[PDB]
């Protein structure tokens, strides 16, 4: 079934590999060679994770959690019982991930628009492969990675924040949380700001455009404008995800001590570190 | 052991589902319902119920839109189906950058241009907009348009600002005929020399569909002007070598 | 080489948007600001004008008070040292008053008397801030959609600075004024609680900030790449749906089985955001008043 207005958008074309062999739709869902893709990844990955939970012998979506090899094998292969399936559901999972991203791309040449969107994605894939991939090679082993369980990768995320003492320390941590806070405040803004237009006070006419600048000259004196707004969500939620991976890329890699060591320099610059009073002379 | 803290976050989890079904409806006041291939109604709905009717009423005199509502494309669509099973491609019968279809494709827009807030049209010429001027980066006026085909279509003549956001929207190009067209400001690469155009090849500039008037442009004509240069990417390709 | 409209390539620039009046009382509104070609090369260049008033300017007021009571105080702390004062910037803390002192404001000024003072001036400058921005709206005769936003985060900063402090029965629960201080007292909370990790409305609250970087990143994205069919006029897209909306329902409609509309991306976009400190304020809320241990109580409830 179809969209009212999309049939004349579903002509054949756009694919980057297998012609129009793969070209087609299933119900709402394009396919196209990364679809199949896709779905290969994504299926096994599931079929290993299901042996993975039988292995453990739970069917609890709260207790199946597939870990990665001990951190004495180093970057060598595991027994599918000891970190193998999760080092092959990795290869899947990034396989599923990237094929995603790839048919985003045929889509996108099929419509005609703009690349914005798998682009965007890429930086998810790029986090993701960061904590799975990028950091623990750089530390010598598969066992440095998160866990796949809905509770054990947060104790993962505990565990490894505490080896540094208090992980907020961590300055590229702290310039991510802010891209983090500061773009769900701008998604906020920006989502009152067109539907307070859209969905005027009772008794009025739809607003416009200007009366959206209006309102934000008003309130703080700068309209970064509609095309701006796009720009500036999109910016914020990617620096987010950016400053995220370096924040980890660094942390036991070039940074071994309590992130809170890190700001000491500013603390005992020989100028003033031993003057008496305040908190730190 | 159900003290407040479980019926708080289990009350939540009802109210997010209840916000996620009224989410999605408000998502469906437009193209729905679902249609088969052939345009009549599709029998599976989905879950999710149709939503009630809203009205907005449109300022400067131009009416009341209603959605849902009764939706036509309101055009004809040069598309046939290729297969009896429904889930494959419906292949253009002409030609489809001149027909709007696929990448190509326009949707029937009011034939009015956008207006600002005060009823005054949005999008402007810069000679008919006082006082506006390129700022800055490079001043594309007078510059050479070149085409994917390396070839050169014309020469920019104006910059069509929208003026409330103070943006540059459109190219003003003069084509060897010395009629104009407008080339859309992100389908283009201003550069020190030339304005260039992966789009379109050089011969197809002068199929981009015109405007009625030389000091505005409607939405409609926005439309298939956008759409029909977007088309290119896919249409014109075959003269990207 | 193909334009990607994340940087403006031909900045113009006409007379300065003076912008609607409708019931603006125009009397309280600057003359308009100088324009920004830094500014410019991202999003709009003019600067100005802005909208003062009765509220505006208490809410300035008290703000700058909240900030200057904190700021008296890290110069006392610094021993009036200018170079001590900026060595140890981020280390300095308006702390709240001792527990003993409970809902007292009886605390001396040095033991946290003026952390209450702060915190009052605070209270204020918010308060006329969110009055602000609902008469802004109605002025301009719009929804106020976002006057009730602001009141989601309003409540999260409400419940770590008054309401939970007071249902614990003294101001020294409460956040303390301090870059790195309030960051310890983050980390405290979370292991004076039994790990906030274990937190369901935490985890609420997690799902919808990431959700929102998830969101914005794919509704920038989107609108940019129907930007060439002026995708981010979304108003008269709303009004007179047009291709830019049509590819943009499209491409997410191919790609995950479903889909928006110009209007209800909106929406979408709205509660995704007002629900991280809707759910966080809830969390926050019941910690220590009704849950002493999250991953205990979790175990007992099944997690
Ligand atoms: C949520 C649980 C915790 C908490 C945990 C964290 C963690 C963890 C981090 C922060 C971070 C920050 N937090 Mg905190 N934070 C809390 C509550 C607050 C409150 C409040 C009213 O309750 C305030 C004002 C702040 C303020 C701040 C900033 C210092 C910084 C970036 C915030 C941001 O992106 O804002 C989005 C809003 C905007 C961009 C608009 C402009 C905001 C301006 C910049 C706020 C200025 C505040 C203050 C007056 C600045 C003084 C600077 C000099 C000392 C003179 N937090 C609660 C108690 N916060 C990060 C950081 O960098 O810490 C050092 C960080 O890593
Ligand atoms: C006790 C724990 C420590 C601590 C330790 C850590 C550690 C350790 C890490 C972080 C990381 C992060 N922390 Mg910290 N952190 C603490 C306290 C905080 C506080 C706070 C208010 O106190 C905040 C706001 C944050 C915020 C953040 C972010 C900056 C970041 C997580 C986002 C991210 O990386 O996304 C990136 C996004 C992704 C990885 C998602 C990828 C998605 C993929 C591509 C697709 C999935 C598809 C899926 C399988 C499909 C399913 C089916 C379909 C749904 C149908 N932390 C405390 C002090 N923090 C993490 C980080 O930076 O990672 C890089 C990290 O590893
Ligand atoms: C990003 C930095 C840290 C991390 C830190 C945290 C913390 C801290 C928390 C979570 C939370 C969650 N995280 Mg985690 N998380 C990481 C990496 C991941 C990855 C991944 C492939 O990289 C995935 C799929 C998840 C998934 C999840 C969900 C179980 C949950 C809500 C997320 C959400 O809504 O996000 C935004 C995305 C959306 C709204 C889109 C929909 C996403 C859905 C919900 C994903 C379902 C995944 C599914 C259960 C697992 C795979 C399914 C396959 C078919 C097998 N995390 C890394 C290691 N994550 C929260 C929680 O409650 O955990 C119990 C929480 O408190
Ligand atoms: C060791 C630390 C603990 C922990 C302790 C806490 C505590 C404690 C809190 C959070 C909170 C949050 N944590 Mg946690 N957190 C941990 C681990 C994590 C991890 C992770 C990767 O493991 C993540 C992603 C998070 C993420 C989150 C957020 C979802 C949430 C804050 C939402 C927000 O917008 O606040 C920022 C928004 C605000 C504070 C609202 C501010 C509104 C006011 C009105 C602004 C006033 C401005 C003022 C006047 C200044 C103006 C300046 C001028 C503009 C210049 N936490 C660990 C387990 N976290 C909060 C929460 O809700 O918990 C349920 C909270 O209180
Ligand atoms: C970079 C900015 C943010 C971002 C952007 C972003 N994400 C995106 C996109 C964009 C622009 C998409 O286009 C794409 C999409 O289609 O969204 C609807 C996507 C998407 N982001 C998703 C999730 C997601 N994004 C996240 C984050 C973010 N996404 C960033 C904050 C998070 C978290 C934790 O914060 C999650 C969970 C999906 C909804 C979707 C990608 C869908 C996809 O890849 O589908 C193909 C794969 C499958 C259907 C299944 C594969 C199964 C595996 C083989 C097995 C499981 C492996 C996994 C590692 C297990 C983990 C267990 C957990 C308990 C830890
Ligand atoms: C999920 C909801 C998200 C959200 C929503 C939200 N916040 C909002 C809104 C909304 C919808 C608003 O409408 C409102 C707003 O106006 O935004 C532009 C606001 C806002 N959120 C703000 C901050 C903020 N929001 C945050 C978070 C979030 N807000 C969430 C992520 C955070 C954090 C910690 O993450 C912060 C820091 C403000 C920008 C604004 C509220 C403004 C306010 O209340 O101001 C009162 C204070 C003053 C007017 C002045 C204070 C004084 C200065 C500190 C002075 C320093 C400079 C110098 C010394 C001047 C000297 C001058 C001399 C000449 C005297
Ligand atoms: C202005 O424009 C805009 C729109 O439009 C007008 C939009 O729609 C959207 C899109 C945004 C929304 C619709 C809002 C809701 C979105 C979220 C809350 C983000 C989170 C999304 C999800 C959790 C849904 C995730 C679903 C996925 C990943 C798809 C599930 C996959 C399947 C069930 C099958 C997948 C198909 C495959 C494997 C490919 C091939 C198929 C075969 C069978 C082979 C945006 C951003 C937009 O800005
Ligand atoms: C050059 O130096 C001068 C002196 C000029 C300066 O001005 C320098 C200034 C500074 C250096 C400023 C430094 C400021 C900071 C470090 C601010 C840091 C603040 C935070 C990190 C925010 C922490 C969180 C704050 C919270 C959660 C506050 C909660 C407030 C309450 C909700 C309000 C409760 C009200 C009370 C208790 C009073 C009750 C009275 C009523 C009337 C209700
Ligand atoms: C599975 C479906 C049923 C789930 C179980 C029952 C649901 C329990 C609670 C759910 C309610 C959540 C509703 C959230 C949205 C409320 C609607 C709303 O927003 O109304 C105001 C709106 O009109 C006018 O807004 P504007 O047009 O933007 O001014
Ligand atoms: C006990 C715990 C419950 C929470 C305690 C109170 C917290 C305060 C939070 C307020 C609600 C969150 C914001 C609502 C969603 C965003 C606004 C919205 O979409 O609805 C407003 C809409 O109609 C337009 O307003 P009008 O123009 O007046 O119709
Ligand atoms: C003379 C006065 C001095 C000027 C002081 C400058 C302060 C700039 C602060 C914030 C801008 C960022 C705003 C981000 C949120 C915008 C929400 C939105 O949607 O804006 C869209 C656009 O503004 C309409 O369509
Ligand atoms: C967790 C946020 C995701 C919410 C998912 C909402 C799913 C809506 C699916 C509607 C199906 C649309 N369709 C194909 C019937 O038209
Ligand atoms: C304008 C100031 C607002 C004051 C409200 C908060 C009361 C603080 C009381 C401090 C007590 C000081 N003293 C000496 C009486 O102990
Ligand atoms: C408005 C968008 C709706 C998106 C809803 C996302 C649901 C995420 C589920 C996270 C689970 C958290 N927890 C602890 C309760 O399990
Ligand atoms: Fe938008």
């Amino acid at each position: 079934a179809l969209l009212s207005f999309e049939r004349k958008y579903r002509v054949p074309g756009g694919t980057l590999v297998g012609g129009n062999l793969f070209d087609f739709w299933v119900g709402p869902f394009y396919v196209g060679f990364f679809g199949v893709a896709t779905f290969f990844f994504a299926a096994l990955g599931i079929i290993l994770i299901a042996w993975s939970a039988v292995l453990q012998g739970t069917w609890n979506p709260q207790l199946i959690s597939v870990y990665p090899p001990a951190l004495e094998y180093g970057l060598g292969g595991a027994p599918l019982a000891k970190g193998g399936l999760w080092q092959i559901i990795t290869i899947c999972a990034t396989g599923a991930f990237v094929s995603w991203a790839l048919r985003e791309v045929e889509i996108c040449r099929k419509l005609g628009i703009g690349y914005h969107i798998p682009f965007a994605f890429a930086f998810a894939i790029l986090a993701y492969l960061t904590l799975v991939l990028f950091r623990p090679v750089m530390m010598g082993a598969w066992g440095y990675a998160f866990p796949y369980g809905i509770w054990t990768h947060l104790d993962w995320v505990s565990n490894t924040g505490y080896t540094y003492g208090n992980f907020h320390y961590n300055p590229a941590h702290m310039i991510a949380i802010t891209f983090f806070f500061t773009n769900a405040l701008a998604l906020a803004l920006h989502g009152a700001l067109v539907l307070s237009a859209a969905n005027p006070e009772k008794g009025k006419e739809m607003r416009t455009p200007d009366h959206e600048d209006t309102f934000f000259r008003d309130l703080v004196g700068y309209s970064i404008g509609t095309l701006g707004i796009h720009r500036l969500g999109l910016l914020l939620s990617l620096s987010a995800v950016f400053f995220s991976a370096l924040c980890m890329i660094i942390t036991g890699t070039i940074w071994f001590d309590q992130w809170v060591d890190w700001w000491q320099w500013w603390v005992k610059l020989p100028w003033w570190a031993n003057i008496p009073g305040g908190i730190n002379g | 052991n159900f003290d407040l803290a479980s019926l708080a976050i289990y009350s939540f989890w009802i109210f997010l589902a209840g916000l996620i079904y009224y989410l999605q409806t408000e998502n469906m006041r437009e193209g729905y319902p679902l249609e088969n291939e052939d345009g009549t109604p599709a029998a599976n709905q989905g879950p999710f119920p149709l939503p009630k009717p809203k009205t907005f009423i449109l300022p400067h005199g131009r009416g009341t839109l209603t959605v849902p509502g009764p939706e036509s494309e309101d055009r004809p669509i040069a598309l046939a189906r290729t297969a009896v099973s429904e889930g494959f491609p419906h292949a253009p019968t002409g030609d489809p950058m001149k027909d709007g279809v696929g990448p190509a494709s326009w949707v029937a827009r009011r034939d009015l241009p956008e207006l600002d807030g005060h009823g005054h049209n949005k999008i402007k010429p810069m000679k008919a907009a006082a006082g506006f001027h390129v700022s800055a980066g490079k001043n594309p006026i007078g510059l050479p348009v070149r085409g994917c085909d390396l070839e050169i279509a014309g020469k920019v003549v104006d910059i069509w600002v929208d003026i409330p956001e103070q943006m540059a929207r459109f190219l003003e190009v003069e084509l060897k005929d010395g009629s104009t067209r407008l080339l859309p400001m992100q389908m283009v690469k201003v550069q020190s020399n030339r304005v260039h155009v992966n789009a379109l090849s050089s011969d197809l500039f002068a199929g981009i569909p015109t405007i009625k008037s030389p000091t505005e442009v409607t939405l409609l004509e926005e439309d298939k002007i956008c759409g029909y240069v977007a088309g290119g990417l896919m249409y014109a390709a075959p003269k990207r070598k | 080489a193909e334009y990607q409209n994340i940087f403006t390539q031909v900045q113009v620039r006409g007379p300065a948007d003076l912008g609607m009046t409708e019931d603006v009382n125009l009397a309280n509104r600057s003359g308009v600001g100088p324009f920004s070609t830094l500014l410019g090369w991202f999003g709009n260049a003019q600067l100005g004008p802005i909208y003062l008033g009765s509220l505006g300017v208490l809410s300035l007021f008290s703000g700058l008070m909240w900030f200057f009571t904190i700021g008296i105080w890290f110069w006392y702390q610094a021993g009036w040292n200018p170079a001590v004062f900026l060595r140890d910037l981020f280390f300095f803390s308006l702390e709240p008053p001792a527990p003993e002192y409970g809902l007292s404001f009886a605390a001396p000024l040095k033991e946290g008397g003026l952390w209450l003072i702060a915190s009052f001036f605070m209270f204020v400058a918010v308060w006329s801030w969110w009055g602000r921005t609902y008469l802004r709206a109605q002025a301009l005769g719009m929804g106020k959609h976002t006057a009730w936003a602001f009141l989601s985060a309003i409540w999260l900063w409400m419940v770590l600075g008054f309401i939970r402090p007071i249902l614990m029965g003294s101001w020294s629960e409460a956040v303390p004024y301090g870059i790195f201080s309030h960051l310890d007292w983050t980390n405290n909370f979370s292991l004076v609680h039994g790990n906030l990790h274990y937190n369901p409305f935490h985890g609420l609250s997690i799902a919808f900030l990431y959700g929102s970087a998830l969101l914005f990143a794919m509704h920038g994205a989107t609108i940019l790449a129907v930007s060439r069919f002026g995708g981010e006029r979304e108003l008269e897209q709303i009004a007179d749906r047009g291709t830019a909306a049509e590819r943009a329902a499209l491409f997410w409609r191919w790609t995950m089985g479903f889909n928006a509309t110009m209007e209800g991306i909106h929406r979408w976009a709205i509660w995704m955001a007002v629900l991280v400190t809707l759910t966080g304020g809830i969390g926050i809320l019941l910690s220590g008043t009704v849950v002493d241990n999250w991953y205990v109580w979790g175990q007992n409830h099944g997690m």
